[PDB]
């Protein structure tokens, strides 16, 4: 049963370094090469370099030569990669993939990738802003802007409005995240009966409720 | 120092035969580029399909095959299945570097296409007070899950300050995405009309806000 294990997430401050890990199991560690890859959500994969767990030899992407360091620990079957002088820009997901160099030449098995977040931001609670229209069914929303870390929980009318609710993924903007949620309600219920979005941000023990008033 | 190109998105139906291509900017792709095919399925799930131009990774259905068609590497899915709906990247080797293409989003229609439902909300009032104004453009229920969002502030394409989420799979198997246009309490007041334009499988929906 081949498996490559990577931690799910790391959080480091800009200026520091991180040692990411990739622990192999299910095959002879040394008969396959190990590769590291960077993925910026939605911009593509970039090869960082590869290591031969046998001899410890590496080949790097000239672009990463001074940013990445590949190493291997034969006894514990883990490949590691250090990243130095981190900055907000290094935030991405880093995968480890196995390469059948001696065989058929494919990156057959991959790690689940590790999401690195480099941020200088402290635990900060979101500021929720009502999203009312301006003109059958009507959509309402609420903006959960500038919070850190992840995640926030958004609910409508404490859960009664559980259908036709969309909570979008967050975008990391200048070390702080932003998210949105919208709910679709009969045009009769609104603005007659009120709609409140309940944002909860655990890291900062926050609970904000905002009634969406027409305007 | 080479650039790998793939089609952006393609759509097929179960049972069909489709071919993804991989071009190199420096010449023909040859067996020395050891073309690799990788699949990304939702939840950051990678699987290698083809290695060495044409070696099918073990446990990869036989409907997947790799080859060279002229000057490019190609992946042909013979009898596409709905499970085949994912992102496919190709990688080429250049003596000592690997270069990955941009990915091809393959959609294998497991349900009828669906037009997005676009919503634009102006900066809320309590926000201008921060001397900041964020315009929100909400787009849900579309399929295939590939759209193009364009903002138009006073009639001129806005080519900065706009951030767009990558489509996320809803539970119905349709997608949603959201675009934000962040301005200054200032910029907001200085302009007249805001527009969020979403292009989806050839048709365009335009949500306009009239400050
Ligand atoms: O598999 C092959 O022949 C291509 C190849 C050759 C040399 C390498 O160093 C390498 N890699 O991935 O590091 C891959």
């Amino acid at each position: 049963q081949v498996q490559l294990q990577q931690p799910g997430a790391e959080l480091v401050k800009p200026g520091a370094s991180v040692k990411l890990s990739c622990k192999a199991s299910g095959y002879t560690f040394t008969s396959y090469w190990m590769h590291w890859v960077k993925q910026r959500p939605g911009r593509g994969l970039e090869w960082i370099g590869r290591i031969d767990p046998n001899s410890g030899g590496t080949k790097y992407n000239e672009k990463f030569k001074s940013k990445a360091t590949l190493t291997v620990d034969k006894p514990s079957s883990t490949a590691y990669m250090q990243l130095s002088s981190l900055t907000s820009e290094d935030s991405a997901v880093y995968y480890c993939a196995r390469y059948d160099y001696y065989g058929s030449s494919y990156f057959d098995y991959w790690g689940q990738g590790t999401t690195l977040t480099v941020s200088s931001a402290k635990t900060t609670p979101p500021s929720v802003y009502p999203l009312a229209p301006g003109s059958s069914m009507v959509t309402l929303g609420c903006l959960v802007k500038g919070y850190f870390p992840e995640p926030v929980t958004v609910t409508w009318n404490s859960g009664s409005l559980s259908s036709g609710v969309h909570t979008f993924p967050a975008v990391l903007q200048s070390d702080l995240y932003t998210l949105s949620s919208s709910v679709t309600v009969p045009s009769s219920p609104w603005p007659s009966e009120t709609v409140t979005c309940n944002v909860a941000h655990p890291a900062s023990s926050t609970k904000v409720d905002k009634k969406i008033v027409p305007r | 120092q080479a650039v790998v190109t793939q089609e952006s998105a393609l759509t097929t139906s179960p049972g069909e035969t489709v071919t993804l291509t991989c071009r190199s900017s420096t010449g023909a792709v040859t067996t020395s580029n050891y073309a690799n095919w990788v699949q990304e399925k939702p939840d950051h799930l990678f699987t290698g399909l083809i290695g060495g131009t044409n070696n099918r990774a073990p446990g990869v259905p036989a409907r997947f095959s790799g080859s060279l068609i002229g000057d490019k590497a190609a992946l042909t899915i013979t009898g596409a299945q709905t499970e085949d709906e994912a992102i496919y990247f190709c990688a080429l080797w250049y003596s000592n570097h690997w270069v990955f293409g941009g990915g091809t989003k393959l959609t294998v229609l497991g349900q009828p296409k669906s037009s997005p439902s676009v919503t634009l909300f102006p900066p809320s009032s309590e926000e201008l007070e921060t001397n900041k104004a964020t315009l929100v453009c909400t787009i849900t229920d579309f399929y295939p899950g590939v759209v193009t969002v364009d903002w138009k502030v006073d009639g001129t394409p806005v080519t900065q300050g706009m951030e767009t989420t990558q489509p996320s799979k809803q539970s119905n198997n349709k997608y949603m995405a959201s675009s934000y246009l962040t301005l200054t309490a200032r910029a907001w007041e200085r302009h007249s009309s805001y527009s969020c334009q979403v292009t989806h499988e050839g048709h365009t929906v335009e949500k306009s806000l009239s400050r």
